[PDB]
C-alpha cells in the first residue's frame, strides 16, 4: 500500500524485452493497478503473459504481470529503399483520387502492418468475368489484404476510398475466408450517420517448392548462397521485383533469373517449381513442373528447406 | 538472523529475548534485496554501517559438558540434560524424561537389547501365555520363561 | 564453501544450483594456501577483494515450522517433512516414509512401547504359538494372548 | 512487547486515510498503547469505526 512507481522504470520481458513505463503511478490501497508501458527498441519480440523480470523498482514494488485485459499494438521499422523502388508503381497513393480502382489499393496500403492488397472489379453485368473469383451480386468489388492489422484501421481506410452505391461484395464459397460474417460496421461517417457496411477477405496461405540443377561455377559456391538468394527473392528484399505477393504465380524462369542476379558465374541447367497446399505432406518427386499458375487469392512463401540443389 | 542450510535442509535455534551473539555489517543497502531475495540495486548510498547487517547466535562459555563425551561431538542443551553424542565409532542418545519415534516403519540390522518390560500392540511381552488345545483353552501357566 | 566441524566431525549440506547465502572477502591472496592447506606465502598484492573469499550458505525465511516444536531445536527440511526435534527434556524423530538403524548392536535402558505389528528374524511376534509335547507337535491354538 | 512507536507512523484508512501519528509512544507490558492521529490533508474526513 501507498507506493509510487516512477517513470522510465525498466521492465524486462523474459525474451530480452526491456520495456519502459510511461506515466508515474501510485499504487492504490486495493493493490490492483494498471500501468502503461512502452518498448525500448524498434525491434520488439511479441511477449507472453508472465511475471515480468524486475530491473529498477522501489522498496515496495512486489511484482508485475500481463493480464488478458491489456490491449496491444505493433511496431514499424525496416523501410529500405528497395521497398520504395517496389512500392513506387503499386502504392500510387492518389490521395487526390478516391472513387477509382488504383486508389483503393494505395489508400489501404497506407495502413500499418499491411503487406499487399488486391482489388478486382467486374465492370460488366454478368457473373464470373474477373480473373479468379465469382460475384453473386453484380456491379460490386471485393478486397483481399495480407498481414492484416486490427480491423478498425483497414475498415476506415477501405470505407474512405470508395464512392459507389453498393460496391461491396463477398465472392463465393471459393474464395479467401471472410474476416467478419455479416459486415464490419464502420460506425462513424463525416455525415454522422449510422451507416455500416465493409466487406473484405484474406488470402490462402499456400506453400511452394523449388529444385534446381546447376554447374559448379568458377570456384566453390556453397548451396547456402542459392538458398538465401531464392528465399530473399521470395520475401521480396530485392530491388524492382516484388517477389511473391497475394496473386503472384511462381515461375521457374523468374527464380533462375533471381539466382543469376544474386550469384553470377554459374551455369544453371535445370529448373523446377511446384506448389503445395497448406499443411499438406511434402509433394511427391513427380509433382514438379516447369510453370505454375496461381489465382487471385493465393499466397505462397518459400523457406530454406523447400529449396534443394544438387549440381551435376 | 542466520540459519545455516542449503539444498532444502536447515538448522534453527529457538531464540528468545536476551540472547547474545555477534553482528556483522553489510557493504551496501540490502532492504530492496530483503523484500524479494533476488538481484536488486542498493537502496541508498550508505556503506559499511550496522543499520543493515547480519546476526549470528552464540552462547560463548555458558554450558555444562559431561565427563563421558569429553572427546565426542555433542548436540545438547545448556545443562546437558538432553544429548546426541556422536563419538568416533558409536552413538549415544540421552533423554531423562522420554523419547519418541514418529516413524510408521522402523528397521534394524543386528542384535537388539532391552533392559526392562516391553509393551507391544497394547499388550505385554514379559508375561504372555498362549492358550492351547489340552486342556481346552486353559491359560498357559506362568509368563515369560527362557 | 564453509563446512563447520573440528576434531574430525563435520556437517555438510547438499548444495546445488541456485542456492543463496553470504560471501566474505579475505584480507590477502589465498590461492597458494588453498593449493596445499599449510603455511604459505601470499601470492599477489591484491587486498580486500571478493576474488578470493569464503561462502556461507543460508536459507533466510524460506521454511515451514511446525506448531509443536515452536520452542525446540529443529533439524529438518524446508517443508518440515523430516525432523529431529531436540526439546528441553525429550526427543522426537519424524519420518513420514520410514527410518532405519544400520547399527549391528542396538541398546535400550528402559520400558519400550510399540503400536503395531512386530517382525523379528523374518517372522511375526503378534501371532505366534509354540508346539508342545501333547498333543504331538500340535500348533498352539491362537496367537498372542495377554 | 517493549516496542518503540515512532512519529509519522502512517495509518491508512480504506477511504483514503493517510493519517500520521501526532506524538511518539512506547509499548507497555500490557500490549496496548494510545497514540494520536492527524490527517495528511486539510479537508473534512471521517474515520471508520474499526481499525483498517
Amino acid at each position: 500500500r501507498s507506493q509510487t512507481r516512477i517513470s522510465t522504470g525498466s521492465r524486462v520481458q523474459t525474451p530480452a524485452g526491456a520495456i519502459f513505463t510511461v506515466m508515474s503511478d501510485v499504487t492504490i490501497p486495493a493493490g490492483g493497478v494498471a500501468t502503461i508501458d512502452i518498448k525500448s527498441q524498434e525491434y520488439g519480440n511479441i511477449p507472453l503473459p508472465v511475471g515480468n523480470l524486475i530491473i529498477i523498482d522501489g522498496t515496495i514494488g512486489w511484482s508485475g504481470a500481463k493480464v488478458i485485459a491489456s490491449t496491444r499494438v505493433d511496431p514499424g521499422s525496416r523501410q529500405m529503399s528497395d521497398a520504395e523502388l517496389k512500392n513506387a508503381r503499386v502504392n500510387r497513393l492518389a490521395i487526390q483520387g478516391r472513387n477509382s480502382t488504383m486508389a483503393i489499393k494505395a489508400y489501404v496500403s497506407a495502413v500499418p502492418n499491411v503487406t499487399s492488397v488486391n482489388v478486382i472489379e467486374n465492370n460488366t453485368g454478368a457473373v464470373q468475368v474477373v480473373n479468379g473469383v465469382s460475384f453473386t451480386l453484380p456491379y460490386a468489388v471485393w478486397v483481399c489484404v495480407a498481414g492484416n492489422p486490427d480491423k478498425q484501421a483497414v475498415a476506415d481506410a477501405l470505407w474512405a476510398a470508395h464512392n459507389g452505391g453498393t460496391p461491396w461484395d463477398y465472392g463465393a464459397t471459393n474464395n479467401g475466408v471472410p474476416v467478419d460474417g455479416p459486415n464490419g460496421v464502420p460506425v462513424r461517417d463525416p455525415a454522422s450517420g449510422r451507416k455500416y457496411v465493409v466487406k473484405w477477405t484474406t488470402p490462402i496461405m499456400y506453400d511452394g517448392y523449388v529444385n534446381v540443377t546447376v554447374q559448379q561455377g568458377s570456384s566453390s559456391v556453397a548451396p547456402e548462397a542459392i538458398q538465401n538468394a531464392v528465399v530473399n527473392y521470395a520475401q521480396g528484399k530485392v530491388e524492382g521485383e516484388e517477389g511473391l505477393v497475394v496473386g503472384a504465380s511462381l515461375s521457374a524462369f523468374e527464380v533462375a533469373g533471381a539466382i543469376a542476379r544474386e550469384i553470377p558465374g554459374i551455369y544453371i541447367k535445370l529448373c523446377q517449381v511446384a506448389c503445395v497446399a497448406a499443411g499438406s505432406p511434402a509433394p511427391a518427386p513427380g509433382d514438379f513442373t516447369s510453370e505454375y499458375v496461381m489465382s487471385a487469392f493465393g499466397q505462397a512463401t518459400i523457406s530454406v528447406g523447400n529449396v534443394r540443389v544438387t549440381f551435376v | 538472523v542466520i540459519s545455516m542450510g542449503a539444498g532444502g535442509f536447515h538448522i534453527s535455534f529457538p531464540i528468545q529475548q536476551g540472547d547474545i551473539g555477534w553482528i556483522y555489517a553489510a557493504d551496501r543497502d540490502t532492504s530492496q534485496f530483503l523484500e524479494s531475495l533476488s538481484m536488486s540495486k542498493p537502496n541508498t548510498g550508505r556503506i559499511h554501517k550496522f543499520e543493515h547487517g547480519l546476526f549470528i547466535p552464540d552462547v560463548f562459555r555458558r554450558y555444562t559438558i559431561n565427563s563421558e563425551d569429553s572427546a565426542a561431538m555433542v548436540i545438547q542443551s545448556t545443562s546437558g540434560a538432553t544429548r546426541i553424542s556422536i563419538r568416533g565409532d558409536n552413538i549415544k542418545i540421552t533423554a531423562p524424561s522420554n523419547v519418541t519415534v514418529d516413524t510408521p516403519q522402523a528397521n534394524f540390522t543386528g542384535n537388539v537389547t532391552i533392559a526392562n518390560t516391553l509393551v507391544v500392540n497394547g499388550i505385554n511381552v514379559n508375561n504372555h501365555g498362549h492358550l492351547e488345545n489340552n486342556p481346552p483353552d486353559a491359560r498357559t501357566k506362568g509368563g515369560m520363561i527362557a
